């Protein structure tokens, strides 16, 4: 192993990968995902507010 | 092909194909589990059929609580 | 424990390994009394 | 190895050929036939239906049958040592003990019977389509005598080995469960019929499609056991059902494949209709047609009318033929026309 | 990516198509009647 | 009448989806070259 | 040809045979029952 | 289009077959009658005879109600000198 | 609304003959 | 050897003989309704 | 081509794209399970487990989930009916929202598996070539399966590291999720013994992991491989259906005549319960006993709780309904409210009646009216032109005890006549009819839905047997035959 | 809720209709030799 | 017959199946709201 | 009912998206 993080460093800024996870993409990702899941959850089967 | 890590560690597991045992093998003692099965199964039928009856066994719905 | 039921189960269970017998016994037997080839 | 031997013999070709399937078709098949015209000519179904049913007491083959146990037997096996005959030979056939016996027996019989072909075909070395075929009947047998009962109350309610016996099952599931208006039993019968038509229709159109080969009339005995052209002209029979009919085959392969599929998956419709109506789960009944009929007192169709001939056939027949449940019905209570 | 060499092509013919149709206009024909009950 | 409500839809998606099926074959059969 | 006597065949058709015959004279007798 | 078996046609005309089942055949017949007409069968499968369906008065059915007690409950059947 | 239903399924099945006579593939005999 | 023919029309009549006796049987016996 | 019912054969050996394909089908049934849950969930009235339970709601996933512990609701509410309980996690909505999810990554790696179809796993060393050792797979999977039965037996149903199972008294109104000891004695061999439930998953567990370790060492006797074409997938396909209907068969049977695995208050009565007036005896003993104690017969009969009085209706009798009856029970008679009370019949002179219950086979079933002799005393006529029964007659009048009817009497003959016309489905009930706009026609329980699917499916499966088994041992002979002439000549 | 009946066979069949003929194209396309 | 020669192929690319189906859904979800009404 | 229609439909855009992204025509250059 050239180095772990050195590594994982290569692979998020990789630019061989089908979508292109970033650095911004590390804090993006995740974020969208919680968004979106609470989103269709709640349009869905939420009660009145 | 292509291997992968995960992939030659169950390399060994999935080998040995058309390996067989010599003649009739282990065939013999394997009719006499099929057999006590058979009978097995004809019990536990026959019991619930009430056809074997057995005090301590209650087919119904009682013998419950 | 062996109640009449289960007394008339090995009497069906016994009764039925007999003509499994007699019939694999004549069977095996006349087999084997000729097949040349 | 005395195993290749017994095989060696087994598989020898003679006039009834035995095989490894014998061992299970003859016993079986053998003891059910035997059941039948035992029971058919000397036991009788009194104290399990309160019927004569054998020639011993004047049945004739119409009347005779091997009626169902009794209704307090439930799905018991009837076993000749069993609790109930207790290892007692006359009291079984007085319980009913010879219609689980032909039905069982008969069951593995027919087990065998599509192994032999299984077996029978692998030796020949042709393809196994008589098996595939034959597992139509199975179901039959299967779901009739042994699923739907099983879904009842006991053995009393699967259909009873006679003739007659059978007339009432098939009126029983008129009445009862109104069978005929079953989208499965359609299909079945869509099946058999359609079958019969294809058996027919095929059959004439090659007898008289036949080339000449012969300088006879009586054209059977001109014609070649030992393949070569084909004996009937193919190629005229397309044309001639493409200017009658507007349809023809014109693939012998599909055409013979046809007849296989047709009354197969007829039989097999007509059992799925029938596992269903032993969980009584029949279709009985349209709820548009009966609300229309209750509110409206003068709309009738061909299936309002009959309906009541099944509660005319369920009233009529119960009686005497579910005598366990004690009924009484009082001729005021008996549903009836004007004047009949 | 190697284009997998198990993919054979598929077929149906007109007549199939035919045959086809014909069963499941005329299983429509027989379950309607059930369906809207 | 007093039918069922889906019976409308059950029947037509009873048709189209296996004619449908049926047919998207013969077409892909039909247009293959040679 | 030498052919023998007790086979296969035999065994079967008179395991039908037999019976039926036997069963015909049963049958035969009833047709005089009566009360 | 031949196996082991000797070929039908020549035993059924053998007059050694006919020698042997013109005893044969008859015999079994003449016995299956016996059967019959000595009662026998009558108690081999429990088969009512004409004057056994009912008691005298009774016009009721002899209907076996209950599984296990069956056996018992019909020779009580007979009892009734039914 | 099931009147409707039933005579469009009828009228479905009529086309199909027609096509079925009419427009089948024509029978090639020997070179097929 | 016995004529074929023969053993055929007289194993033929036994039957109608046989299968007679069962018909004349349905106007006397149990199976009477007299 | 291919004809269209042989796509799939695409796949009879590469196993990557096999694995992707029961990956996508896994994925479907695993998703179905987590949606259909849902929708029970946005459906199911938990406002009374008493009159109108799961059963009467056409619930089917449902069930399933309360036989093994899953007893509660995010919401609040629990199918005992309790209030304040914490499901935790494990509610109806959590077992729904995993398999969605477990949906969601099976989906995925599906996707995985059927681009990436060419792993060297698949292909045989020696001969280079996709290949699968079959023999010692079954091995591997039986182990596993096992160690897993063995689990489930040991901690889940035990109570060890786990709910337990649905556990219920013989007249279904005490049930509820209970931890159960282990039965190996004769008893456990008892459909409807819990403890059998237990001990089997033990038992079969370790003999399933001893089994399994068998076949990952020792090899097929190469008399066996020969004969039943191991090393050729299309027949562990062969023996696997006839497992799987064999197993079909037996979930239909035991669904059907009930037992601790098909328990009442979950899928609802059996109709051998009302064949053998099950219920009707257990009242009436109890009804008898409060006399003796010196109570009235309203004392007596009020003390009958509404739950047991329920189970003695012929509405609730699974051998009712009919194949094209769709919906719940409920958009039958409609929604159970109350219960009426019991009826009790007399006619004049004082004598007590008592009304000829319908047998399940009847779709429609005339009222008769015998006293304890079973003498027919009254009943409704059909031509009135000489009846000598008719309600009129014989001035037949009915009294209610306990439930919302309780301590009054009927006299009017219409009146009359209607209660005995209910009289023959059993106890009388209340119903909401508004609602659900029902109909008044019986539909059967999800007992008898559940029974019925499985019984096709399982003879279905048979044809599935009988045709890949065959398909296997001819695989030769399949395409068609060829030359010689043979037959009549050993 | 008190919705139209036929609302929901008027969504399917928007739905599957024009698909089903989209995808009918593209599996003939698809499938056309070379 | 002479095989009429005005007969061209007709050809529907991936992505335009897409861009197609893309188009059906999201009307549908769009339409189906007055639909239901 | 409508409930399921709308959820269906959406989740039929979803699964386009997927095969849309990951299984499109692979975008090739010049000998196209
Ligand atoms: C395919 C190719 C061909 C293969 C051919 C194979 C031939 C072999 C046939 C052997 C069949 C034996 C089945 C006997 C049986 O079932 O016997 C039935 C028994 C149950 O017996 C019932 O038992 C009772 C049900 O009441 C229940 O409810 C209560 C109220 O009465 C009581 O307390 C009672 O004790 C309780 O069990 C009643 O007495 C019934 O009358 C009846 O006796 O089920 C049982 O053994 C267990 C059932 C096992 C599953 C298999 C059955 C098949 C599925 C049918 C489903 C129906 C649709
Ligand atoms: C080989 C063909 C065959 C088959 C498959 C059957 C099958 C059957 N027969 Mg049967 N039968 C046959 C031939 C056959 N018969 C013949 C030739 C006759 C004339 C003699 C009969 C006469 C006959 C009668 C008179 C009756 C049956 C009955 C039955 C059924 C129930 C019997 C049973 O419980 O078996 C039990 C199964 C066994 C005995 C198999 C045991 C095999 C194991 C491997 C041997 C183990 C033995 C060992 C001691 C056990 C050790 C365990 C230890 C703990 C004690 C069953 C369907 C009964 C029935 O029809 O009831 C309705 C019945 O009354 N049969
Ligand atoms: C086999 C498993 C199974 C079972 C036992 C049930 C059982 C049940 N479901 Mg159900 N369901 C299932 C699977 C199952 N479901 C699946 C996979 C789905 C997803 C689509 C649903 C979706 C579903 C819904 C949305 C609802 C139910 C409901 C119900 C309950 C009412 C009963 C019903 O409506 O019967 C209906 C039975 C039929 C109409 C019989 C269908 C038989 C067809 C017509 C035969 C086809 C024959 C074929 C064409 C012939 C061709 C062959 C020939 C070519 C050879 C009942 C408990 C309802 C409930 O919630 O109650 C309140 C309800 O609303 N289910
Ligand atoms: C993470 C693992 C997991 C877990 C914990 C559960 C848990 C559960 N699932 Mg489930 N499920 C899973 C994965 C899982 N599932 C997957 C991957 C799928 C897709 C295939 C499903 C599909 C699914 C469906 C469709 C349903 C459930 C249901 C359920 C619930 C009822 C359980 C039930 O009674 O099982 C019953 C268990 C059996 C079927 C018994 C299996 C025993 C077989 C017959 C033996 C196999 C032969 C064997 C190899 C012989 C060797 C044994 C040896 C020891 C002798 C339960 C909460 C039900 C539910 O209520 O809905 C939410 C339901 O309907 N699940
Ligand atoms: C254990 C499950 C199982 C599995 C894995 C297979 C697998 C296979 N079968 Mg099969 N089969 C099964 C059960 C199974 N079968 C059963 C139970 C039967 C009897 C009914 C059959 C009858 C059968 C036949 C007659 C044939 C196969 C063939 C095949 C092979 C080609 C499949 C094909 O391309 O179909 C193509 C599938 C479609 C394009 C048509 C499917 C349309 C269905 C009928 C509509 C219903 C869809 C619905 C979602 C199903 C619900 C599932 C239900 C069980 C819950 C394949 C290996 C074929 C083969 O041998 O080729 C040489 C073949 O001819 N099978
Ligand atoms: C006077 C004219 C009367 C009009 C008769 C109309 C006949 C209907 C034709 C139906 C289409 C047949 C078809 O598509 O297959 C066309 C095929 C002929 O095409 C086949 O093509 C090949 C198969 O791969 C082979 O070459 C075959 O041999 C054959 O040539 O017919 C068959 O093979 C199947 C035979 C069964 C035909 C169906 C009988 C029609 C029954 C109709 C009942 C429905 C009524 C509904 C009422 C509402
Ligand atoms: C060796 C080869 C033989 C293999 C035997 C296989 C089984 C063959 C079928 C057995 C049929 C039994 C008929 C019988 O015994 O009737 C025996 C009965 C006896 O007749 C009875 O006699 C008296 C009884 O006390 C009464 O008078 C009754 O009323 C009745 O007349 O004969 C008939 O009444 C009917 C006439 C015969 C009709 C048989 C036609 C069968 C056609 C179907 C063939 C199968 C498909
Ligand atoms: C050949 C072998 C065939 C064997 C068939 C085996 C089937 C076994 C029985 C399975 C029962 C489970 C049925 C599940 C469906 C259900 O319950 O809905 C049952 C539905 C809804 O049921 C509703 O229930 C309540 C509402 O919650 C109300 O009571 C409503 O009035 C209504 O009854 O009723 C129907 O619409 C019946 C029509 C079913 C006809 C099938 C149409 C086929 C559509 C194909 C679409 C393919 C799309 C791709
Ligand atoms: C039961 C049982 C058993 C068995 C037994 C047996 C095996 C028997 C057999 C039997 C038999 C095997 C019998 C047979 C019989 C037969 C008969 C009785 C016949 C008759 C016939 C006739 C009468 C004919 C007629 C005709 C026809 C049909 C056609 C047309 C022409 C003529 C007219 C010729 C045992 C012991 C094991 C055990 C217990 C149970
Ligand atoms: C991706 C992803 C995700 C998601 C997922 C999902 C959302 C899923 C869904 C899923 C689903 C939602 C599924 C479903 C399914 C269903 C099914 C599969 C069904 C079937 C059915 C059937 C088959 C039926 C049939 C029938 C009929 C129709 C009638 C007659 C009878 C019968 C029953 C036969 C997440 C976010 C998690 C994350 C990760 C990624
Ligand atoms: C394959 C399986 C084939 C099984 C065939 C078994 C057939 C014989 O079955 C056997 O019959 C005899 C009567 O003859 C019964 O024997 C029964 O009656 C005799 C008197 O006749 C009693 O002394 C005995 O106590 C009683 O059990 C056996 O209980 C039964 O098991
Ligand atoms: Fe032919």
């Amino acid at each position: 192993s050239a180095n772990l993080w050195e590594r994982f460093c290569n692979w998020v800024t990789s630019t061989d990968n089908r979508l292109y996870v970033g650095w911004f993409g590390v804090i993006m990702i995740p974020t969208l995902l919680a968004a979106t899941i609470c989103f269709v959850i709640a349009f869905i089967a939420a009660p009145p507010v | 092909a292509r291997r992968t890590w995960l992939g030659d560690i169950l390399r060994p597991l999935n080998s040995e194909y058309g390996k067989v045992a010599p003649g009739w093998g282990t065939t013999p003692l394997m009719a006499v589990f099929m057999g006590l099965f058979l009978v097995f199964l004809l019990i536990i039928l026959e019991i619930y059929n009430s056809t074997l009856i057995l005090d301590g066994v209650n087919v119904s719905w009682k013998a419950l609580g | 424990t062996i109640t009449p039921s289960l007394k008339g189960f090995f009497i069906g269970l016994l009764s039925g390994a007999v003509v499994l017998g007699l019939t694999f016994a004549v069977l095996i037997a006349i087999s084997q009394i000729d097949k040349v080839q | 190895g005395w195993f290749d031997i017994l095989d060696d013999w087994l598989k020898r070709d003679r006039f009834v050929f035995v095989g490894w399937s014998g061992i299970l078709l003859f016993p079986c098949a053998y003891l059910a036939l035997g059941g039948w015209l035992t029971g058919t000519t000397f036991v009788t179904s009194w104290y399990t239906h309160g019927l004569a049913s054998s020639y011993l007491e004047g049945c004739n083959f119409l009347t005779v049958a091997v009626s169902t146990p009794a209704n307090s037997m439930g799905h018991s096996l009837l076993l000749l040592w069993g609790p109930e005959a207790q290892g007692d030979f006359t009291r079984w056939c007085q319980l009913g003990g010879l219609w689980t016996f032909i039905a069982l027996h008969g069951a593995f019989g027919l087990i065998g019977f599509m192994l032999r072909q299984f077996e029978i075909a692998r030796l020949v070395g042709v393809r196994p389509y008589n098996a595939i075929a034959f597992s139509a009947p199975i179901a039959v047998f299967v779901s009739v005598f042994l699923i739907y009962p099983l879904g009842q109350s006991s053995w009393f309610f699967a259909p009873s080995f006679g003739v007659a016996a059978i007339f009432r099952f098939l009126l029983f599931f008129q009445g009862f469960h109104n069978w005929t208006l079953n989208p499965f039993h359609m299909m079945g019968v869509a099946g058999v019929l359609g079958g019969a038509l294809l058996c027919a229709i095929h059959g004439a159109t090659v007898e008289n499609t036949l080339f000449q080969d012969g300088e006879g009339a009586s054209t059977f005995r001109a014609f070649n056991p030992t393949q070569a052209e084909e004996t009937y002209s193919m190629v005229t029979a397309n044309r001639f059902w493409s200017q009658i009919f507007g349809i023809a085959f014109s693939n012998k392969r599909w055409l013979h494949f046809f007849m296989l599929f047709v009354p197969v998956t007829g039989l097999w419709m007509s059992a799925i209709g029938v596992v269903g109506l032993a969980l009584n789960l029949r279709s009985y009944d349209f709820i548009s047609q009966e609300i229309r009929a209750a509110e409206d007192p003068e709309f009738e169709t061909f299936y309002t009318k009959n309906l009541l001939l099944n509660e005319g056939i369920r009233a009529w027949m119960a009686p005497q033929d579910q005598p366990h449940e004690n009924f009484v019905f009082p001729e005021e209570v008996l549903p009836r026309g004007n004047a009949l | 990516m190697e284009p997998n060499p198990n993919r054979q092509p598929v077929e149906l013919n007109r007549t199939s198509l035919y045959l086809g149709l014909l069963l499941i206009l005329v299983l429509a024909l027989l379950f309607s009647s059930y369906f809207f009950n | 009448m007093e039918v069922n409500q889906l019976g409308l839809i059950a029947t037509a998606l009873f048709v189209l989806v296996p004619s449908v099926f049926l047919i998207i074959l013969y077409v892909q059969t039909e247009s293959q070259q040679k | 040809v030498s052919y023998p006597i007790f086979t296969v065949r035999w065994v079967a058709v008179h395991t039908l045979a037999v019976p039926t015959i036997f069963f015909l004279g049963a049958i035969a007798a009833m047709q005089f029952i009566q009360r | 289009g031949t196996t082991g078996e000797r070929p039908f046609s020549d035993i059924i005309t053998s007059v050694r077959y006919w020698v042997i089942h013109s005893i044969t055949i008859p015999a079994l017949f003449i016995a299956g009658w016996l059967f019959v007409s000595t009662g026998l069968a009558y108690d081999v499968f429990g088969t009512p005879r004409p004057d056994s369906y009912y008691a005298q008065e009774q016009r009721s059915i002899p209907l076996v109600t209950d599984r296990f007690e069956a056996k018992q409950q019909v020779e009580t059947f007979l009892e009734q000198l039914k | 609304m099931e009147t409707i239903t039933y005579v469009f399924i009828f009228a479905c099945i009529i086309a199909l003959f027609f096509f079925a006579i009419f427009f089948r593939e024509p029978p090639r005999i020997t070179k097929k | 050897r016995i004529p074929l023919w023969i053993v055929a029309t007289v194993a033929g009549m036994g039957v109608i003989v046989i299968v007679g006796l069962f018909f004349y049987g349905a106007y006397a016996g149990l199976g009477s309704s007299l | 081509g291919l004809p269209w019912y042989r796509v799939h054969t695409v796949l009879i050996n590469d196993p990557g794209r096999l694995i992707a394909a029961h990956l996508m089908h896994t994925a479907l049934v695993a998703g179905w399970a987590g949606s259909m849950a849902l929708y029970e969930l946005a459906t199911f009235d938990p406002s009374d487990p008493v009159l109108n339970p799961m059963w009467r709601q056409g619930m089917f996933v449902l069930p399933f989930m309360a036989r093994l512990g899953v007893t509660g609701s995010w919401s609040g509410w629990s199918i005992t009916g309790e209030t304040g309980i914490d499901p935790g996690f494990w509610s109806f909505e959590g077992v729904a929202l995993a398999h969605i999810v477990l949906s969601g990554l099976l989906f995925l790696a599906a996707c995985w598996h059927w681009v990436y179809w060419d792993l060297e796993l698949f292909r045989d060393p020696r001969t280079g070539e996709p290949a699968l050792d079959l023999p010692k797979m079954f091995g591997i999977h039986l182990f596993l399966a096992g160690l897993l039965c063995f689990g489930f037996g040991a901690f889940h149903l035990t109570g060890l590291f786990g709910p337990g199972m649905w556990v219920s008294d013989p007249y279904g109104l005490t049930g509820s999720v209970q931890p159960v000891a282990p039965e190996w004695g004769p008893d456990g061999f008892n459909p409807y013994n819990p403890g059998g439930v237990v001990a089997h998953h033990i038992a079969a567990g370790i003999v399933g992991i001893i089994a399994g370790l068998f076949h990952i060492l020792v090899r097929p006797p190469q008399r066996l491989y020969k004969a039943l074409r191991m090393g050729n997938i299309e027949t562990v396909l062969s023996s696997s259906i006839a497992a799987v209907f064999f197993a079909a068969f037996v979930v239909a049977g035991t669904m059907w005549y009930g037992s601790a695995t098909t328990p009442i208050e979950l899928f609802g009565p059996t109709r051998y319960q009302w064949d053998s007036s099950y219920f009707q005896q257990e009242i009436n003993r109890r009804v008898q006993a409060s006399l003796a104690s010196g109570a009235t017969l309203e004392e007596a009969w009020s003390a009958i709780p509404e739950k047991l009085a329920f189970y003695d209706y012929i509405g609730n009798n699974p051998a009712k309904g009919g194949l094209f009856r769709t919906g719940p029970m409920n958009k039958g008679d409609g929604i159970a409210q109350a219960w009426k009370g019991h009826a009790v019949f007399r006619n004049k002179e004082g004598e007590e009646l008592f009304v000829r219950r319908m047998p399940a086979f009847f779709e429609s079933f005339p009222v008769i009216l015998t006293d304890k002799n079973g003498v027919v005393k009254a009943d409704i006529p059909f031509r009135r032109a000489e009846s000598k029964y008719s309600f009129e007659q014989q001035g037949v009048t009915v009294s209610f005890y306990g439930g919302e009817l309780n301590g009054q009497t009927f006299t009017d003959p219409p009146t009359v006549k209607s209660y005995a016309r209910k009289a023959i489905f059993g106890e009388i009930f209340e119903f909401d009819t508004e609602t659900l706009n029902s109909d008044g026609i019986f539909r059967t329980s999800p007992r008898g839905w559940f029974t019925f699917a499985h019984a096709v499916f399982a003879l279905l499966f048979f044809f599935g047997h009988i045709w890949h088994g065959a398909r296997t041992l001819f695989r030769d002979v399949f395409s068609g035959i060829d030359p010689e002439l043979s037959p009549e000549q050993v």
